[PDB]
């Protein structure tokens, strides 16, 4: 029984364009364990991008939390790809300040 | 109130990728207390709560000890598994398990847990008699009539009513403080309009810590439901967690609803309204 | 404390 990999793209403080923060992507409720993911800026894979421990769920479901740090500006895409499994191709979710 | 201890297992096959991978997470009340890794290749990120090294290492080198035995048994375990799905050996596979006590406001053991999964889907499980098994297809009733002829539920069963609870109240007094930390949320409305007709009210909890919290829109002093969307918690990255709600009120009527935040590091839930 | 385990599935 596999599970879809759920995505949230969000900022661990409110976003204010010019001040450092933390993008996160938390990808979670999936189930076969290995699962490759990045955070993009501009279509472009940030490289200094770390990750929580794996964990999983009451479910049997992994979670993870991938992170890092970054300054927004108001003409700057940022985004979340991930591959697993149980995707045809690479899910990218765009990050939108106001979630 | 009333306590958990459970310790989550994961063990999975790696054909060729090195050899398998073992993980144990212990966690008192949800709250992550020690980690255990065959791929951790330092124990800086094998994390553990201070109250853990208060116990010295003879509580690592011991647990350190039954971690291995017990990687022994789930090495036979994952074959075992293979054989019974006559599944090849080039293939990974994850045995997953959970398992753990339930006690009251003093200690009273309420319940005992073991569940297993493979692959992702329930295999076995011990009922709560402590005493009995259900099992989910052929290969665990193999499982269950070797484990009822070599009487697993009754040892099962003594750690579960016995090293369980007494290792959980131990922990419940040594790590209080780590334990009932309690950090309360941070809230503020938002709004978005769609239509000229629309808008969409967005209720933000931030910086929450114990993950638990409830989150309600209400029109009039209503609850509702689906015509509010809810977004699942999710980790803020400083031990800490975040949480909102949406709903899509009709433009005007934005001051009928009001958002309740329930949470434990509140004196008393929050109400609030959008203010512009 | 982990359960000590000694009986494969």
């Amino acid at each position: 029984i596999q599970r879809t990999p759920k995505i949230q793209v969000y900022s661990r403080h409110p976003a204010e364009n010019g001040k450092s923060n933390f993008l996160n992507c938390y990808v979670s409720g999936f189930h076969p364990s290995d699962i490759e993911v990045d955070l993009l800026k501009n279509g472009e894979r940030i490289e200094k991008v770390e990750h929580s421990d794996l964990s999983f769920s009451k479910d049997w479901s992994f979670y993870l939390l991938y992170y890092t740090e970054f300054t927004p500006t108001e003409k700057d895409e940022y985004a979340c790809r991930v591959n697993h499994v149980t995707l045809s191709q690479p899910k990218i979710v765009k990050w939108d300040r106001d979630m | 109130g009333s306590h958990s201890m459970r310790y989550f297992d994961t063990a999975m096959s790696r054909p060729g990728r090195g050899e398998p991978r073992f993980i144990s997470v212990g966690y008192v009340d949800d709250t992550q207390f020690v980690r255990f890794d065959s791929d951790a290749a330092s124990p800086r990120m094998e994390p553990r709560a201070p109250w853990i090294e208060q116990e010295g290492p003879e509580y690592w080198d011991r647990n350190t000890q039954i971690f291995k035995t017990n990687t022994q048994t789930d090495r036979e375990s994952l074959r075992n598994l293979r054989g019974y799905y006559n599944q090849s050996e080039a293939g990974s596979h994850t045995l997953q398990s959970m398992y753990g006590c339930d006690v009251g406001p003093d200690g009273r053991l309420l319940r005992g847990h073991n569940q297993y999964a493979y692959d992702g889907k329930d295999y076995i499980a011990l009922n709560e008699d402590l005493r009995s098994w259900t099992a989910a297809d052929t290969a665990a009733q193999i499982t269950q009539r070797k484990w009822e002829a070599a009487r697993v539920a009754e040892q099962d069963r003594a750690y579960l009513e016995g090293t369980c609870v007494e290792w959980l109240r131990r922990y419940l007094e040594n790590g209080k403080d780590t334990l009932e930390r309690a950090d309360p949320p941070k809230t503020h409305v938002t709004h978005h309009p769609i239509s000229d007709h629309e808008a969409t009210l967005r209720c933000w909890a931030l910086g929450f810590y114990p993950a638990e919290i409830t989150l309600t829109w209400q029109r009039d002093g209503e609850d509702q439901t689906q015509d509010t969307e809810l977004v699942e918690t999710r980790p803020a990255g400083d031990r800490t967690f975040q949480k909102w709600a949406a709903v899509v009120v009709p433009s005007g009527e934005e001051q009928r609803y009001t958002c309740h935040v329930q949470h434990e590091g509140l004196p008393k839930p929050l109400t609030l309204r959008w203010e512009p | 404390e982990l359960r000590s385990r000694y009986w494969a599935i």
